[PDB]
Parts: C-alpha cells; sequence; structure tokens
C-alpha cells in the first residue's frame, strides 16, 4: 500500500496548492463591487457608460478612491428578462437609467412597470437600486416652451405640486421643477410601498454632460454597505 | 384571410391529438399501483460538505466513475472535487463570471461550461505537460447558455435562451444541427440512455422530444402550466420527469404520449429547480426554492423523504451512476453529499 | 395546455362602449394576476390594466383612468374590460395576458413580443 | 403578415406528423414502468441501504 | 500605623453585611444567564463578527461573577477573612483573588474597546472594514486579549507589584499606597491604571465616532417584529458609554490618589470605605452588559416593553 499512501500524499499536496490560490481570489472578490447597468437604448444608458470610463454581456471597470467597481451591461439577450435577471441578486446595486423626457408610445410607464417588477421580485428583495432620471435638458424643452404635455399620460399631474423640501436648480424655471419631481415621485411611490428596510432607492437627476455620476454611484454604494453592516447588531 | 384558415386547421389538428390521447387513456398509473408496497420513510444524512466556492453555485455534474464531481459558481470558478476525500483536484478560473451550466465528459477528459456570454467553453483536463486550458469555444447562440451535455469527446448538445437547441462538432466548432420549435427560453435538456434522443424543457410550459440524427421534433408534451426549469429521463428511456414554476412535478410517457403522474402538495407553493431519478427509478428527487429537497415515490406520488440542509435556494441536483449517493448544490455556496 | 381566448371587439363610434371578455383554461385562474395589453397599428405592445388574484388591487395606465374598468370572475375563469367613452386613440388589438408564475407580486414579460401566456387578441376600431 | 403566415404554415406541418403516430394504452405503459422498478429494486442503494462496510461515503 | 489595617486580620470587621455583595451577584447571575439563553436559541437554532465579540464578553462576565462572588459570600457566612477562609490554601487564596479581580477588569475593558473599534470601523470606514475585517479575526479577539491580560496581570508575581487585602477582609486587590514610596510597588499600580485610562479613553472616542456616523445615516434616511433603527442603536451606545465611564473612573482615581498624595494627610476610615465603593462600581459593568448588548435587542423583550 506504499503507492496508495503516496498518491494520497500527492493528492493532499495538490489540494494545498489550490487552497492557497483560493485565498488570493477571496481577497480580490470582496474588494470588488459589482453593478448591473439596466436600461433601454433610447434612455441614454450608453452615455452613462462613457461617463464611468454578438457578445452576451459587456463589462466596464472604473475606480473611485482606490475602490474597484465592475459594471455589467446586457448586450445580446431577448426582451424576456425573468430568467437571466436572477443572476444579479448579489450585486451591490442595480443602476436603472430612465429617459425622463419620454412621457408621450408611453416609455415612462414602461419603465415604471419594469422597476415595479424588479423591486418586488422575490430574489431581488435585498438589492438596492440607483435610479438615474436621464435627459433633464430634453425634458426642459418639452415642458417650458414645447407643446408636449404630460397630463394626458398622467392625469394626477394636475393636482401635483412641488414638495417643500425640493431644491430647484439655479436658473431653473418652476414649471420644469414640477416635471422632474413628479417623475421622481412616481418611482418613490413604488419603492416606499414595500421597501421594508431591506433595500433602498437612490434617485438622481443626470445629464450627458454631467460627468459627476461616477462620484454619486460611489457615495450611494458607501451608504448601501453601511446599512448592510448595521443589520448585524440586531443579533437576536 | 389565409392566416385565419391556418389557425382553424391548427385548432382542428389539436383536437385530433387530444382525442387520440384520450382514447388510449383506459387507466391511470395510480390504479395500476395502489396494490404494491409503499417505499416507506427515506432518511438520508449528509456525508460530505464541499466548501471553497465564494458565490452561489449554479450547476453540478457527476463523472461516470461516481467519484469525481464538477461544480460551477458565479465567482468565475470551476472546481473538480474528489467526493470520497473532499480534496479539490482542479480549480479552473473562467473568463466570464456568469456561468449558468457545467458538464462532465463521459470519458473524464473534458469539462464544459457556459452562461450569459452565449459561449460553451471546452476545457481539456489531460493536457500533456501543462495545466487545464480552454480547448475550444463554441459560438453561435444569440442567447444565454442554460444547459450542455456531452455525447462523446467530439459532440455536445446545448440549450439556450434564444428558444433553440444545437448539436456541435467540437473539433471544427460548428453547429451540425439546430433544433427549433420552442417559443420560450429553453432551460434544461436530458439525453436518453442511448444517445439517439433527448428531451428539452422551455419557458412555454412544454417539453419536446428530439431526434439527434435527423434534427426534428417528434413529440410535444403540454402538461405543465408555467415555466419548466428541469427535466430528466427515466432509467429505461421510455419516460421522463419535469419540474416547473407551478410547484408541481409531472411524469410523461413517450409511448403513451401523455402525462402519467403529478407530484404536488398543498403546502408547497414554490417552484422546482432540479429533478433526478434514483438508479431503479422508484425515487424522484426534486430541489425546491424553499431551500429543501423532497424525495417522491415515482409510482405512488407520495412524499417519502426530505433533504433539509441548505440555508439558501437549492439550484442543482445529481445522482451517481452506481446510485450510491446524491449531490445537492445551493445558493449558499455549499455542496452536500447525501446517503 | 394554457389557452386564452378574447372576444367582444368590433367597430364602435367615438364615445361608445365595448365590453371585452377573456376565457381562460389550462391553469388555475385564481392563482395568477391578469393583465390587459394592446398594440396600436403603428406602435408596439403597451400595458393597459391589471388585477390581482382576488381582485381588490386594480391599476390602470394614465390614458384610460376613469374610462376603463377591469373585472374578474374566478368562478367562471373570465377576465373583463368594460370600456366607456371610447376615443379614436383607443384603436388597437387588445390582448389578455397572464403573469408568468403563481403567487407572485411581480410580472415581468407580459408586454414582450412572443410571450407564451398571452392570447391572440381582438381588434377594436373606433371611428366616426 | 408575411412572418405570421410563415409561422402558421410550419405549425400545421408539425401538428400533422405528431398526430399520425401510434400510441399504446396507459395501462400497458404503466405496467412496463412498474415492472422495471421491481426488477432493479435490489440494485438501488438509495432504496435498499447498503451495509456501512460497502458504503464509500461512510467514515 | 500601617495604611492597610486588614492586611493581616483573620475575621470580617463588625458593621458589614453581604447584602450589597450578594445583590450584585444575584442580579448579575440572572442577567447573564438569560443573555446566554438567548444566544443559544439564535446561534445554535434551538454568525457575524459582532456575534463572536458579544459571546466572548458574556462568557467573561459570567465567569468573573461565578468565580469571585462565592468566595466573598463565604467570608461573610463563615466570619473569616479572605486569608483564613481556606486554611489548607492559606494566603494564596487572597493572592489569586487579587490576580483574577485585576484580570477580569483588564480583560473586559480590552474586549469593550474591540467592540467599540469594530462598530466604528464598520460604519465609519465600510470599505476598509470589508477588505480586512473577517470572521477569523473576530474569533481571535477574546483569546488574544485574555492571553495579554493574563501575562500583564502576572507582573506582581514576577516582582513588579504587590497584592494586599482590603477591609473588611473579604476581598483583595492591587496595592495602591506605599508608605516609603517604593517605585516597585507604585510603578505597577500607576502602569495598570494608566493603561486602563487609555483603554477607557479609546473606547469612549470610538463610541463617539460610531455615534457620529449613526446620526449621519439617520439624517440621510430622513431625506428619503420591527428591526432596530439608527437612533435606538445610538441610544444604546450612549447608555453604554455613560455607564462604562462612570463605573471605571473610581478605580483609576484611587490608583492616582494613592500614588501622588502623601499618606500623612489621607485619614484611614474614609479611605477604607472609598476603596470599597470603587470596586463595587466596577462590578456594575458586568450586570448591565447583557441588557445593553443582548436582551434589549431581543424581539421577545420588545414585545413586553416597546420603545
Ligand atoms: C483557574 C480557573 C478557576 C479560572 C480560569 C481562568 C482562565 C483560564 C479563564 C477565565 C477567563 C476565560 C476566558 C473567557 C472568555 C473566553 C472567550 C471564549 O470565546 C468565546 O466564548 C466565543 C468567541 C470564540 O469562540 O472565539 C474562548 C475562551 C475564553 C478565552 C476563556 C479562556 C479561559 C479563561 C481565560
Ligand atoms: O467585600 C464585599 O462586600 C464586596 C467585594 C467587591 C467585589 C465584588 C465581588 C463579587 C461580589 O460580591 N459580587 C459580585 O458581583 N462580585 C464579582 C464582581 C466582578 O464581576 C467584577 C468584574 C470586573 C472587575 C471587578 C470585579
Ligand atoms: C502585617 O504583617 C506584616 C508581616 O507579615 C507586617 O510587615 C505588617 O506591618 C503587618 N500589617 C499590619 C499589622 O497592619
Amino acid at each position: 500500500t506504499e503507492d496508495q499512501r503516496n498518491e494520497e500524499k500527492a493528492q493532499r499536496e495538490a489540494n494545498k496548492k489550490i487552497e492557497k490560490q483560493l485565498q488570493k481570489d477571496k481577497q480580490v472578490y470582496r474588494a470588488t463591487h459589482r453593478l448591473l447597468l439596466l436600461g433601454a437604448g433610447e434612455s441614454g444608458k450608453n452615455t452613462i457608460v462613457k461617463q464611468m470610463r454578438t457578445s452576451g454581456i459587456f463589462e466596464t471597470k472604473f475606480q473611485v478612491d482606490k475602490v474597484n467597481f465592475h459594471m455589467f451591461d446586457v448586450g445580446a439577450q431577448r426582451d424576456e428578462r425573468r430568467k437571466w435577471i436572477q443572476c444579479f441578486n448579489d450585486v451591490t446595486a442595480i443602476i436603472f437609467v430612465v429617459a425622463s423626457s419620454s412621457y408621450n408610445t408611453n416609455r415612462l410607464q414602461a419603465a415604471l412597470k419594469l422597476f415595479d417588477s424588479i423591486w418586488n421580485n422575490k430574489w431581488l428583495r435585498d438589492t438596492s437600486v440607483i435610479l438615474f432620471l436621464n435627459k433633464q435638458d430634453l425634458l426642459a424643452e418639452k415642458v417650458l416652451a414645447g407643446k408636449s404635455k404630460i397630463e394626458d399620460y398622467f392625469p394626477e399631474f394636475a393636482r401635483y405640486t412641488t414638495p417643500e423640501d425640493a431644491t430647484p436648480e439655479p436658473g431653473e424655471d418652476p414649471r420644469v421643477t414640477r416635471a422632474k419631481y413628479f417623475i421622481r415621485d412616481e418611482f418613490l411611490r413604488i419603492s416606499t410601498a414595500s421597501g421594508d428596510g431591506r433595500h433602498y432607492c437612490y434617485p438622481h437627476f443626470t445629464c450627458a454632460v454631467d460627468t459627476e455620476n461616477i462620484r454619486r454611484v460611489f457615495n450611494d454604494c458607501r451608504d448601501i454597505i453601511q446599512r448592510m453592516h448595521l443589520r448585524q447588531y440586531e443579533l437576536l | 384571410s389565409e392566416l385565419d384558415q391556418l389557425r382553424q386547421e391548427a385548432e382542428q389538428l389539436k383536437n385530433q391529438i387530444r382525442d387520440a390521447r384520450k382514447a388510449c387513456a383506459d387507466a391511470t398509473l395510480s390504479q395500476i399501483t395502489n396494490n404494491i408496497d409503499p417505499v416507506g420513510r427515506i432518511q438520508m444524512r449528509t456525508r460530505r460538505t464541499l466548501r471553497g466556492h465564494l458565490a452561489k453555485i449554479y450547476a453540478m455534474h457527476w463523472g461516470t466513475d461516481s467519484r469525481l464531481l464538477v461544480s460551477a459558481s458565479q465567482d468565475g470558478k470551476l472546481i473538480i472535487w474528489d467526493s470520497y476525500t473532499t480534496n479539490k483536484v482542479h480549480a479552473i478560473p473562467l473568463r466570464s463570471s456568469w456561468v449558468m451550466t457545467c458538464a462532465y465528459a463521459p470519458s473524464g477528459n473534458y469539462v464544459a461550461c457556459g452562461g450569459l456570454d452565449n459561449i460553451c467553453s471546452i476545457y481539456n483536463l489531460k493536457t500533456r505537460e501543462g495545466n487545464v486550458r480552454v480547448s475550444r469555444e463554441l459560438a453561435g447562440h444569440t442567447g444565454y447558455l442554460s444547459c450542455c451535455r456531452f455525447l462523446d469527446d467530439n459532440q455536445i448538445v446545448t440549450s439556450s435562451g434564444d428558444t433553440t437547441c444545437a448539436l456541435w462538432d467540437i473539433e471544427t466548432g460548428q453547429q451540425t444541427t439546430t433544433f427549433t420549435g420552442h417559443t420560450g427560453d429553453v432551460m434544461s435538456l436530458s439525453l436518453a440512455p442511448d444517445t439517439r434522443l433527448f428531451v428539452s424543457g422551455a419557458c412555454d410550459a412544454s417539453a419536446k422530444l428530439w431526434d439527434v440524427r435527423e434534427g426534428m421534433c417528434r413529440q410535444t408534451f403540454t402538461g405543465h402550466e408555467s415555466d419548466i426549469n428541469a427535466i430528466c429521463f427515466f432509467p429505461n428511456g421510455n419516460a421522463f420527469a419535469t419540474g416547473s414554476d407551478d410547484a408541481t412535478c409531472r411524469l410523461f410517457d413517450l409511448r403513451a404520449d401523455q402525462e402519467l403522474m403529478t407530484y404536488s402538495h398543498d403546502n408547497i407553493i414554490c417552484g422546482i429547480t432540479s429533478v433526478s431519478f434514483s438508479k431503479s427509478g422508484r425515487l424522484l428527487l426534486a430541489g425546491y426554492d424553499d431551500f429543501n429537497c423532497n424525495v417522491w415515490d415515482a409510482l405512488k406520488a407520495d412524499r417519502a423523504g426530505v433533504l433539509a440542509g441548505h440555508d439558501n435556494r437549492v439550484s442543482c441536483l445529481g445522482v451517481t451512476d452506481d446510485g450510491m449517493a446524491v449531490a445537492t448544490g445551493s445558493w449558499d455556496s455549499f455542496l452536500k453529499i447525501w446517503n | 395546455q394554457v389557452q386564452l381566448q378574447e372576444s367582444g371587439g368590433g367597430l364602435v363610434q367615438p364615445g361608445g362602449s365595448l365590453r371585452l371578455s377573456c376565457a381562460a383554461s389550462g391553469f388555475t385562474f385564481s392563482n395568477y394576476k391578469m393583465n390587459w395589453v394592446r398594440q396600436a397599428p403603428g406602435k408596439g405592445l403597451e400595458w393597459v390594466s391589471d388585477i390581482s388574484q382576488s381582485g381588490a388591487s386594480i391599476s390602470y395606465t394614465g390614458s384610460v383612468k376613469g374610462r376603463f374598468t377591469i373585472s374578474r370572475d374566478n368562478a367562471k375563469n373570465t377576465l373583463y374590460l368594460q370600456m366607456n367613452s371610447l376615443k379614436p386613440e383607443d384603436t388597437a388589438v387588445y390582448y389578455c395576458a397572464r403573469c408568468p408564475a403563481p403567487f407572485t407580486r411581480d410580472c415581468f414579460d407580459v408586454t414582450s413580443t412572443t410571450y407564451a401566456y398571452r392570447g391572440q387578441g381582438t381588434q377594436v376600431t373606433v371611428s366616426s | 403578415n408575411t412572418a405570421s403566415i410563415a409561422q402558421a404554415r410550419k405549425l400545421v406541418e408539425q401538428l400533422k406528423m405528431e398526430a399520425n403516430i401510434d400510441r399504446i394504452k396507459v395501462s400497458k405503459a404503466a405496467a412496463d414502468l412498474m415492472a422495471y422498478c421491481e426488477a432493479h429494486a435490489k440494485e438501488d442503494p438509495l432504496l435498499t441501504p447498503v451495509p456501512a462496510s460497502e458504503n464509500p461515503f461512510r467514515e | 500605623s500601617p495604611f492597610y489595617r486588614c492586611q493581616n486580620t483573620t475575621s470580617v470587621e463588625k458593621g458589614n453585611s453581604a447584602v450589597m455583595g450578594g445583590v450584585l451577584f444575584s442580579t448579575g447571575l440572572l442577567g447573564n444567564l438569560l443573555a446566554l439563553g438567548l444566544l443559544a436559541r439564535s446561534g445554535l437554532g434551538w454568525p457575524s463578527v459582532f456575534y463572536m465579540l458579544v459571546c466572548g464578553l458574556t462568557v467573561t462576565d459570567l465567569l468573573g461573577k461565578c468565580l469571585l462572588s462565592p468566595v466573598v459570600l463565604a467570608a461573610y457566612a463563615q466570619n473569616r477573612s479572605l486569608r483564613v477562609l481556606a486554611p489548607a490554601l492559606d494566603n494564596s487564596l487572597c493572592q489569586a483573588f487579587a490576580f483574577f479581580m485585576s484580570f477580569f477588569g483588564l480583560s473586559s475593558t480590552l474586549q469593550l474597546l474591540a467592540m467599540a473599534l469594530e462598530c466604528w470601523l464598520s460604519l465609519g470606514h465600510p470599505f476598509f472594514y470589508r477588505r480586512h475585517i473577517t470572521l477569523r479575526l473576530g474569533a481571535l479577539v477574546a483569546p488574544v486579549v485574555s492571553a495579554f491580560s493574563l501575562a500583564f496581570c502576572a507582573l506582581p508575581f514576577m516582582g513588579f507589584g504587590k497584592f494586599v487585602q482590603y477591609c473588611p477582609g473579604t476581598w483583595c486587590f492591587i496595592q495602591m499606597v506605599h508608605e516609603e514610596g517604593s517605585l516597585s510597588v507604585l510603578g505597577y499600580s500607576v502602569l495598570y491604571s494608566s493603561l486602563m485610562a487609555l483603554l477607557v479613553l479609546a473606547t469612549v472616542l470610538c463610541n463617539l465616532g460610531a455615534m457620529r456616523n449613526l446620526y449621519a445615516m439617520h439624517r440621510r434616511l430622513q431625506r428619503h417584529p420591527q428591526p432596530l433603527e439608527e437612533l435606538d442603536h445610538l441610544l444604546l451606545l450612549a447608555l453604554m458609554t455613560v455607564l462604562f465611564t462612570m463605573c471605571s473612573l473610581p478605580v483609576i482615581y484611587r490608583a492616582y490618589y494613592g500614588a501622588f498624595k502623601d499618606v500623612k494627610e489621607k485619614n484611614r476610615t474614609s479611605e477604607e470605605a472609598e476603596d470599597l465603593r470603587a470596586l463595587r462600581f466596577l462590578s456594575v459593568i458586568s450586570i448591565v452588559d447583557p441588557w445593553i448588548f443582548i436582551i434589549f435587542r431581543s424581539p421577545v423583550f420588545r414585545i413586553f416593553f416597546h420603545k
């Protein structure tokens, strides 16, 4: 049984070499944060990709304050998402990009329905969503001087008023302030109905020329990690 | 209109099929049984716990020697285990981290995997003077890879999210045959004991029987009412079982061309992720979303046992070729061997 | 065999009324949330309304609020959509859609092209 | 419209070859599955447990 | 006249009773047993780094009370001082009593600092916490702290300090007053309490840093059965900080008052009663530890008194 003892010695040595490599991989895995970039082509999702910087999936890597982020964009998949979206249940956050100017087909209602399913999916109940309401300048044109109207697609907009805690931008018309915060309150109505303290929604107004969305992703992700760490002190 | 006439003729043909199936349904599987002895209580214990994956495990597959096992996790890792000693034999880093399926070649020389990158990658485990490398990448699917199974060292059949199945020539990397007809994402495939037929389950609540050497659909089965997640052949090749999102397993017969048995309970309200048979076919093991695995009596449709050891969703299941043990993978990043 | 069959559409003057029906078979009707969707002659598939497993949880798209009424009948496995004050913008093919899984709060792909759990639809034309 | 009639033509042709097959009685098919299990019951370790000396996973 | 009267006495001085020393053990036994009863239900299902730290603190608090209190209560019952309690063990019982009393004070203070550091790092530097703080590190806190505390508190056994018996004769501790002002006796007394002073200061600063982040987290959420919110976590940190500081400073003050004030202007009757209250105050930290860290977090308790 000398050969039997030697081959198990050789098998134990090969297991030790693997375990040493898996220790290095564990340190890299927990020092890296993964994000899912979700949105339609018209929403300006591709413009967010360059701000951060056939194939089934694309990856973008960027670093903020010595912290590594890996963002994944779905390249070649069908519009039925109910099966492959379960793969992103353990990401740090889902980046949801919405064309706020597309309210008149009703692309804004389509984005609200997709956000409702993501927020209420049983495998995504602990995943936070970073919401980017994109193209505020396009929304500015269609509300102030344009004849495009949002009350016909959203009858509740007539009774809606700007909240007191809302901060209008410098040099911003009051009429487009109502347009921005009405769309934001549409998503906040969904998120606060069944948030239950497991996941949170972080809405932001963005533009193509901003180039500050990379910092806002970092700050929201820091808050997501803090609240994950806070759940360990209710130990019973 | 010509489109309306084709819908009427299709509706007429569906009634002819339904009447033909009802004509041969003289009895049920329950009536033929119900005089045989029940299985009893099946109490299995965990014999091994395999640790080392960093993220959730999506797939596993036994080798034909019933000792070596391969598993896939979404930490971008492919680990080959020795189940008798719990030693790790290989750890293959993957180019894409979103693997959804894995396979073990019956010769033991190759392992395949794939996922959201729409590629089935072949790894050679017997490289001369080297480590494990990528032997071949199979491209051509326009959707995510969901399942793959070797026929031999040079042929492999894959399922995909583009509502198709394909047969590949590994040496040339080209699709030899394309299997079309499903209208939803194909989630699983199971090869017959003789590699002449296979069955697939898709998200259109149907299962199809395919002929490998002719590339045509022979029979279609429409028992379930929601998406089919898993499928597995009976040991003799004349039947198969499916698991669906409607919290129900079902058994279908090829020669009778209809469903035979339904495996469900009132207090089970979660979908089935994986199914497998024991060596004789008497037991039907199913993995569920409520973190458990149920053992069913295949002939009497009464639950005989529970495998409850995972803290998260059970995602994959597998029985050895000698029938000695079962393996369960889960979203808690652990594999267990039950006996 | 999951089957959904729609009926009740037709030509109607503006300001008229229609009632649509959806006979369901092949599944337990009381375990699923049901939807109405439509496709305009130029645009794509658009969600209209939905109703929960037991009713009592009803939502509409904004353009039809106060004019459309969705109803459920679990005893007869029928879905209804009462239409009042019809506009020429309501000309579409209306489909009866079922959510993919039972006992679920979310419904994902009911407006996707080539969705399995949707019927063939009925044509509604509003013109004077 | 062209893609709709093309899909419906292939649906009819698929249903024709599936309708014209020979099917056996369910009782005949049920008796074959039952006879397979009883001829391999003694060869199923999960059904009939093996002794601990014959179990490679028992330590 | 020697400063310590009861250093050679063989009986309990008249005018003392075990009521105060029995209440502290009775309340501390029921609190820590209930806390360990709850930890068994959750962890074993009849874990985080905070779960590992809390278990080590509760084990130390239970071991300290069950090991020291019966010796004190036996002295009152038998009317024999601590150095004639076990004649087969002679005065070695007093030396071991003083060693363990100083060990449990130092070990529980170091454990509370590590629990303050863990909460400050996880909320103040969440990205640094995720890279470097693991479950293995949290399981090595109580063993490594105890190994250091056992070696540090054994310095008087090596010739660097003294242990003496305090009136009424029912307890022993570090000698803090020396008539000749020897640097050997007074050097360790100052070194022990200076180390304890820096640990208390670091624990208070770490708790203040953690409470600052908890208020900032609540402030962001304000902009937008029941789980614990940020403010009740801040409420429990504020309560622990006040009690930990209040019950630790009497011991530190006695060591500095005994090393830097001349003995001739000190009196003796008042000093005996003040040294006793300092160690009775220090005993309250183990009584209130299970309630702050375990029992008030239990859903079972929150049913009866919602807050
Ligand atoms: C001589 C007899 C009468 C007294 C024994 C004195 C020491 C040998 C005891 C007293 C305090 C005990 C320590 C108190 C607390 C702990 C934490 C305990 O860890 C846990 O309870 C959970 C954390 C983990 O498992 O790592 C490990 C044992 C240890 C170090 C104990 C080790 C043994 C110690 C040092
Ligand atoms: O002499 C007298 O009358 C009272 C003597 C005063 C000491 C109390 C001893 C005993 C008791 O009697 N009651 C307790 O709780 N004890 C145990 C405390 C103990 O946990 C603590 C840990 C931290 C360091 C300091 C001691
Ligand atoms: C106690 O006895 C020691 C000698 O063992 C002596 O030095 C000391 O002064 C005595 N203390 C008293 C009597 O208070």
